[PDB]
């Protein structure tokens, strides 16, 4: 009876023991975690500009696509007019 | 003591046990 | 008295044994949440990656198209000054 409750009471310290280590090493995980989570923001406001950049661009484009066929079309109309 | 089920994974575990032998939670927990 | 006070300890042992349970298990719940946002790192990679390309394919075309229509403009500018002219 008392020689189990002695071997009991030693598994329960190898046990605390075992648990503790586990938060230990849970712990720093988080740590390392932290950072790779902290460059996060960054990367969104990255992918956030090259959208802008992107946008802006493409929008550009459409519209100098645009003028130039109108340039194109007054340059012509003022050619008959010329005429 | 007794034999004791672990409320977590329903493994039935020795009355000695102090961890469930299988997903290792304390007895209490 | 030595098997109270053994019994004592061993109770004591197994309710420390559920706070740290419990620790551990916000430790891991929190680590789940973690590796989520972790988990976006290369997703917010590849859609900056993606959009730079795209950008780059804008920017290159845009560059193309502003040398023609100055020369557009330029040959309109000198045709409608002939025209006032005369
Ligand atoms: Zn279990």
């Amino acid at each position: 009876q008392l020689e189990d409750l002695r071997q009991q009471l030693q598994q329960a310290e190898e046990a605390l023991v075992a648990k503790q280590e586990l938060i230990d090493k849970l712990k720093e995980e988080a740590e390392q975690h932290k950072i790779v989570m902290e460059t996060v923001p960054v990367l969104k406001a990255q992918a956030d500009i090259y959208k802008a950049d992107f946008q802006a661009e493409r929008h550009a484009r459409e519209k100098l696509v645009e003028k130039k066929e109108y340039l194109q079309e007054q340059l012509e109309q003022l050619q008959r007019e010329f005429n | 003591r007794g034999r004791w089920a672990c409320q977590s994974c329903t493994f039935e575990n020795e009355a000695a046990a102090v961890l469930c032998s299988i997903c290792e939670r304390p007895r209490l927990a």
